[PDB]
């Protein structure tokens, strides 16, 4: 566990996470998903406008301490 | 009869029953699942996964075809900008120079319906298209404003706002949707055509086939 991130959501709902730069972010998502009780696929995580893939990594994206990972909800329109 | 008997099957399978979460196409850091592709079923509302993905295939198409340098914003861009101003999206275009582009596509998610805004750097102009005949009055302003900031911010220099203009395509200028579900397809096709400097000549009537064609185009990350 090297970095501490802030996973903020559209309604301002924050949630801190201590993660291993060595690891995939999928894990961070799964936990955010349940810690919220929201189906995986209904959410989208972005870092500075860039969508965070599953096998993506803190080191890869180059996230400094206390960086924000923004969460967005599925959109639809008619 | 322009859709191959085989392709038909392929398109059929993607849309048929199967695990919703099953991934069917990966690219641009996106994983299109059977659940997403579903949004392309008739009368179905398209979702961001489909659009953002299509929006990307367009850039690649333009790139390998020699059409204008196309840059595309995420469906999440405008909304975020709208709420948090320039600061919220400032680092969204870090690895790139917007003004070196030629055509900028900005998908617009208004409550319950998709719309599109085209920025043509070549002609210093913002164009708002909407298949449900809406107005992009404010929307265009916010975006132009965005440009003023990005320019002054990223290349330290104002934009000559005098040489810039923004028209809102009126109902009699572009094809309008006839059923309440295709705004997404329209946004997508408007983009497709505009990015090629091709005059929009399609109608609501083609949208059904377009829908099918899209799923194929997606599975093979190759536009037809």
């Amino acid at each position: 566990e090297y970095i501490k991130l802030k996973v903020i959501g559209q309604d301002s709902s924050e949630i801190h996470f201590k993660v291993k730069m060595t690891t995939h972010l999928k894990k961070l998502k799964e936990s955010y998903c349940q810690r919220q009780g929201v189906p995986m696929n209904s959410l989208r995580f972005l870092f500075e406008g860039q969508r965070i893939a599953d096998n993506h990594t803190p080191k890869e994206l180059g996230m400094e301490e206390e960086d924000v990972i923004e969460v967005y909800q599925e959109q639809t329109g008619g | 009869l322009e859709l191959t008997e085989d392709m038909e099957k392929e398109i059929s399978n993607a849309l048929g029953h199967g695990p919703q979460d099953e991934i069917l196409s990966s690219a641009f850091k996106l994983r299109i699942t059977r659940g997403d592709i579903q949004t392309l079923k008739n009368y179905h509302w398209l979702n961001d996964e489909v659009i953002n993905f299509y929006m990307n295939l367009l850039v690649e198409r333009n790139k390998k075809q020699g059409y204008p340098a196309l840059h595309v914003f995420s469906t999440f861009f405008y909304p975020k900008l709208k709420s948090g101003g320039y600061q919220a999206v400032k680092r969204w275009t870090k690895g790139v120079n917007l003004f070196e582009q030629e055509i900028i596509l900005v998908p617009i998610h208004r409550k319950v319906h998709w719309s599109l805004v085209v920025i043509d750097l070549r002609k210093k102009c913002l164009k708002y298209l909407d298949s449900m005949g809406q107005k992009g009055h404010r929307i265009c302003e916010i975006l132009l404003q965005y440009l003023q900031d990005e320019s002054k911010t990223k290349r330290n220099s104002d934009l000559n706002l005098l040489e810039w203009t923004h028209h809102s395509m009126k109902p009699h200028e572009i094809p309008q949707q006839l059923n309440g579900s295709d705004c997404g397809m329209f946004t997508c096709k408007y983009a497709d055509y505009i990015s090629r400097d091709k005059p929009i000549t399609f109608t609501q009537h083609q949208m059904p086939l377009f829908r099918k064609k899209m799923v194929w185009e997606i599975l093979h990350q190759q536009l037809l």
